[PDB]
RNA sequence: AUAUUGGCGAGAGACCGAUAGCGAACAAGUACAGUGAUGGAAAGAUGAAAAGAACUUUGAAAAGAGAGUGAAAAAGUACGUGAAAUUGUUGAAAGGGAAGGGCAUUUGAUCAGA
RNA sequence: GUCGAAUUUGGGUAUAGGGGCGAAAGACUAAUCGAACCAUCUAGUAGCUGGUUCCUGCCGAAGUUUCCCUCAGGAUAGCAG
RNA sequence: CGUGGAGGUCAGUGACGAAGCCUAGACCGUAAGGUCGGGUCGAACGGCCUCUAGUGCAGAUCUUGGUGGUAGUAGCAAAUAUUCAAAUGAGAACUUUGAAGACUGAAGUGGGGAAAGGUUCCACGUCAACAGCAGUUGGACGUGGGUUAGUCGAUCCUAAGAGAUGGGGAAGCUCCGUUUCAAAGGCCUGAUUUUAUGCAGGCCACCAUCGAAAGGGAAUCCGGUUAAGAUUCCGGAACCUGGAUAUGGAUUCUUCACGGUAACGUAACUGAAUGUGGAGACGUCGGCGCGAGCCCUGGGAGGAGUUAUCUUUUCUUCUUAAC
RNA sequence: GCUUGUGACGGCCCGUGAAAAUCCACAGGAAGGAAUAGUUUUCAUGCCAGGUCGUACUGAUAACCGCAGCAGGUCUCCAAG
RNA sequence: CUAUCUAGCGAAACCACAGCCAAGGGAACGGGCUUGGCAGAAUCAGCGGGGAAAGAAGACCCUGUUGAGCUUGACUCUAGU
RNA sequence: AAACUUUCAACAACGGAUCUCUUGGUUCUCGCAUCGAUGAAGAACGCAGCGAAAUGCGAUACGUAAUGUGAAUUGCAGAAUUCCGUGAAUCAUCGAAUCUUUGAACGCACAUUGCGCCCCUUGGUAUUCCAGGGGGCAUGCCUGUUUGAGCGUCAUUU
């Protein structure tokens, strides 16, 4: 809303952060069943619902 | 099979008064020692509309007998009284309009 | 960041995002040895502090950043 | 109306987010969670409600104390020292 | 290698103050090599040394308090045990083996004898 | 002595074998939906070992053709096997407003037994 | 149609399900209203509809009697194994 | 007859290939089915005597998943409209630039905001998926950068209202009630200064708290600056609050000012408790007056356009913040 | 002339159209005040500090809601000839 | 502007199997059955006769010892008073 | 006759059935009793050289201390191989600590990372203002301590 409580702008900060694809030394490791960041989050597709 | 419109005023959620604008409760002075033996002067200060109310309002006030303050009292206004009378409530008040016997 | 150091002799530090303007100062005197003109602070969208900290004109914020490592 | 040109009215938040929970769960009227119950001291369950308790019960979070009072106990709640 | 903390308990406690704030030094610096060096792992070695710093610090400082209240009711509540709550609230040895004065008089003369049969 | 679909630690089964068995064998009460109470999935398997295809060639590239690794590529991470529906190519056959079927034999193809 | 006052409207706030709210249409109460939504009782009951999974062999019906708050059902006798 | 599992047995079968699957190939049984050959395949499985059951599907507008014909079909037709060349690129109707033609026509298709969203902002790289054509482009993908305040808001106040406490009700979750049937209090200071404190001189409360980013409210403007920030940064120039303060000024020998008839003036020009008043603080409409900004317009000082002909001409700059 | 601010008025009401924080003033005279000197931070100048959170962007025929890049819905400011 | 044709993109409804008639009989109105008429690949745009076309376990009527909204000196109760 | 349609076979597709696997589930039995104001369960936000999650942890942040074992961890990078050693490890064990913001949640509030009060200390002349650091300020109830109120009331002075 461009005037947000730092609370919201927290959880903000932290879906900014985890919105990244997983990472690429990943899919090396010795088991690795991890394929792909399935909790990828896109503002076109998801809400965060706050 | 429903609740009728006369039983959902008494809940009082929409239905009760809308007091913003009134001027406050209208009372005469508070019955002391100088209305119960003498009488006690004030001053109409303001004839005022009361939001809601048809008659108009007097703001009269009184000396503190107890303590050096003025005592702004809200009755309602009698025909013919003014602003700047002298108003006399009490036993031993005259009977004059706007006077409280 | 750089750009700023070199030309507004501000010096931008990443600071507890529980620090106050006063601590900071204090914190940048105590650390670098100078004085401090002015403090900016602001939240940055990744929810770290960032700090604008212009020292005074007797400090060249570009000898202290070169003397602090970073350049 | 009341279909697509009434959801386009829908910009008042009536919950945000729960203190206690985090669930946006806390009705900004009502001042009370509908979740968790906050602010009042116990927190909200119900038995008709078993899949919200297995939802929310112990286990479901770290258990940053209790998963350690199993070993304590096991080794009797010592409070010395192994002693080389 | 880091420190050690069976050689910081030999030091004074100025001696540990101020090799924490050496060490804080030192990994402000490597914070900010870290901007320019990718992957500098010295770092976590740095944030270890610092831990047991404060570790041994922390050590020494409650040993201290526990010889200031040594033998005293009304120890500090973060130095008295942590058993469970139940457990810090049951009764003590002593509680719970007092016996009235009947009681003990009556479980002093007839008390469970040790007898076999033999047929 | 009795109870115990909770907690902790164990031992078992004429139980289920990934549409089964708890909803969840897997980053499952997760992703996601709802304002909210709540609702709530799908998803296991290369190979012994990545040995996960160096190198050449065509293409802008994805990829293809080789080469190669491997017991196997009819195992190429779109990975054990790999059904059916449905589909392509090849081969065979038939076909005037359905097709399919029963008895019988002609013809073509194919085949057992002696 | 109406368009300067029983006007339109944002935000805040209050009223919650046999309850609210209704210039009254049983209207509205989150695409839900002659009783919202959510979970549980609950796998609610159903004389009613649909379905009910291998082969062969042998035998092989009834829609009729009486009774029932019975007439789309059952009990009973009969037919059958 | 067949299936999952169990006891016994065939010292059964099997990596020299178990199970499974495919097979208009063969054999047996009336049949449920059984057996064999070939291909594929890779790790278990079967005959018989018994035991056991979550044991046999064509249907249930059955459940889950997958797949068709329809069918390259319906269609991708509202919002006036696109065109030429060059560049880039493998590829251009759709990207970029230039030129042209148009539209929104200031109640905009312009410039900002509130709610909401949350990085969509900006740069670089980049096109597997998405943008129901395309794509070299993008609100996409990947990696990074970016949001700077004493003065703008929140914060503070109270509104409708929400809601502890004291009390009362309720088995109870909790309900009522908001100053009420309460012993509800600290800030001024003489004295205490055995310590500016408790005692003890002396003054005041019909009351928690929450409730507005549009109500009330202390105070900031201009110019410049970024790829993306600006009343926040930079430069200059101010203001408010809280505090501390030393000068100057003022006042006093008539101690707490003088002048004006007066309305009142000033650079000041002591002022506790207590009380009083004002501001905060307020509807709507109508006409009239005035101010600002805009519009229109004259001269002149510059720049640009038209100039076959006419036009001392058409357009444009000439501005001044808070304080 | 348009937009807007404002002033003095007028019309209207059985409608007369918030509250509080806060600031100031006045009444009063408690108290403290001068002469080899006192008073005055409502006069001028001078010194110090002002924390915390938000601040990007869209705000819609593509950044919100409507399952979506949906001809729908969604409050407001400025406004040339 | 579609429809049409083309490049790109590309669904859904529906579907026992399918699709030429006449009469007959038949569950008394057949695409199939019987008897006749007939009958030649693969198709395009239209069209609204038919598919008792599709959309929905008929909302009308009846049955159920199935409900619900509402009313009343139905039966039996009940808050309040 | 082609095309087209249909049937079958081979190969190739689509799809993921079957078979065989199974660190999972389900049921039965046995043993034990251990959450929390010394702040539980739960939540939010952060922490790694390179992590989005799971798991672990809390600014001492995939962790510190202690003990045992005895040479690793591993995807890469880095470090080390003295590793015949108080010594690797994403080891095990675990008795000492840390334990952000919260949460019964406790100064008051909380749609605010809002607003106080007290003590000690530090800086800005600084008891008063501003700021930094450390420690505190909830309610009900119990025992005790101190200070009080009430002609409720006793004695004494009177
Ligand atoms: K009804
Ligand atoms: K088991
Ligand atoms: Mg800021
Ligand atoms: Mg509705
Ligand atoms: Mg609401
Ligand atoms: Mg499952
Ligand atoms: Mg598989
Ligand atoms: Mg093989
Ligand atoms: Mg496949
Ligand atoms: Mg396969
Ligand atoms: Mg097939
Ligand atoms: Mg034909
Ligand atoms: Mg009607
Ligand atoms: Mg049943
Ligand atoms: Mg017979
Ligand atoms: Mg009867
Ligand atoms: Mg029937
Ligand atoms: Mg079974
Ligand atoms: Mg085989
Ligand atoms: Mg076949
Ligand atoms: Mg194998
Ligand atoms: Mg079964
Ligand atoms: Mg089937
Ligand atoms: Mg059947
Ligand atoms: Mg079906
Ligand atoms: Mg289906
Ligand atoms: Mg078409
Ligand atoms: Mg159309
Ligand atoms: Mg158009
Ligand atoms: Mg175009
Ligand atoms: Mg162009
Ligand atoms: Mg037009
Ligand atoms: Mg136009
Ligand atoms: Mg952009
Ligand atoms: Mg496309
Ligand atoms: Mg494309
Ligand atoms: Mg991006
Ligand atoms: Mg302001
Ligand atoms: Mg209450
Ligand atoms: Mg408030
Ligand atoms: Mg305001
Ligand atoms: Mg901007
Ligand atoms: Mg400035
Ligand atoms: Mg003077
Ligand atoms: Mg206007
Ligand atoms: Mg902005
Ligand atoms: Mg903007
Ligand atoms: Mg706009
Ligand atoms: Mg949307
Ligand atoms: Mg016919
Ligand atoms: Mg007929
Ligand atoms: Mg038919
Ligand atoms: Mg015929
Ligand atoms: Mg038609
Ligand atoms: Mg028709
Ligand atoms: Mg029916
Ligand atoms: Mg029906
Ligand atoms: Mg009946
Ligand atoms: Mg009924
Ligand atoms: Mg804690
Ligand atoms: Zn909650």
């Amino acid at each position: 809303a461009a005037q947000k409580s730092f609370r919201i702008k927290q959880k903000m900060a932290k879906a900014k952060k985890q919105n990244r694809p997983l990472p690429q030394w990943i899919r090396l490791r010795t088991n690795n069943t991890i394929r792909y960041n399935a909790k990828r989050r896109n503002w076109r597709r998801t809400k965060m619902n706050i | 099979g429903r609740v009728i419109r006369n039983q959902r005023k008494g809940a009082g959620s929409i239905f009760t008064s809308h007091t913003r604008l009134r001027q406050g409760a209208a009372k005469l002075r508070t019955l002391d020692y100088a209305e119960r033996h003498g009488y006690i002067r004030g001053i109409v200060k303001q004839i005022v509309h009361d939001s809601g109310r048809g008659a108009p309002l007097a703001k009269v006030v009184f000396r503190d007998p107890y303590k050096y303050r003025l005592r702004e009292e809200i009755f309602i206004a009698n025909e013919g009284v003014h602003t700047g009378q002298f108003i006399y409530a009490g036993k031993k008040a005259s009977l004059n309009v706007g006077n409280v016997l | 960041a750089m750009k700023k150091v070199e030309d507004g002799n501000i010096l931008v530090f990443q600071v507890s995002m529980k620090a106050n303007k006063y601590q900071i100062k204090k914190a940048v005197k105590e650390l670098y040895e100078v004085d401090v003109l002015k403090v900016n602070t602001l939240v940055r969208p990744n929810g770290t502090k960032k700090a604008y900290v212009r020292l005074t004109a007797d400090y060249d914020a570009l000898d202290i950043a070169n003397r602090i490592g970073y350049i | 109306g009341k279909g697509t040109p009434s959801f386009g009215k829908r910009h008042n938040k009536s919950h945000t987010l729960c203190n206690r929970c985090g669930r946006r769960s806390f009705h900004v009227q009502k001042k009370t969670c509908s979740s968790c119950g906050y602010p009042a001291a116990k927190t909200r369950s119900y038995n008709w409600g078993a899949k919200a308790k297995r939802r929310h019960t112990t286990g479901t979070g770290r258990m940053r104390y209790l998963k350690h009072v199993s070993r304590r106990f096991k080794n009797g709640f010592q409070t010395g020292s192994a002693s080389k | 290698a880091g420190v050690k903390a069976y050689e910081l308990r030999t030091k004074s406690k100025e001696q540990l103050a101020s090799q924490l704030v050496d060490l804080k030094k030192e990994l402000a610096e490597l914070k900010v090599q870290k901007l320019s060096r990718p992957s500098l792992p010295k770092i976590k070695t740095v944030r270890k040394s610092i831990a047991c710093v404060l570790t041994v610090i922390n050590e020494q400082q409650r040993e201290a308090v526990r010889q200031l209240y040594k033998g005293k009711k009304y120890q500090p509540k973060d130095l008295r045990a942590k058993k469970t709550r139940a457990l810090r609230r049951a009764l003590t040895k002593f509680e719970a083996s007092q016996v009235t004065e009947k009681q003990r008089k009556k479980q002093i003369a007839f008390p469970q004898r040790k007898y076999a049969i033999k047929a």
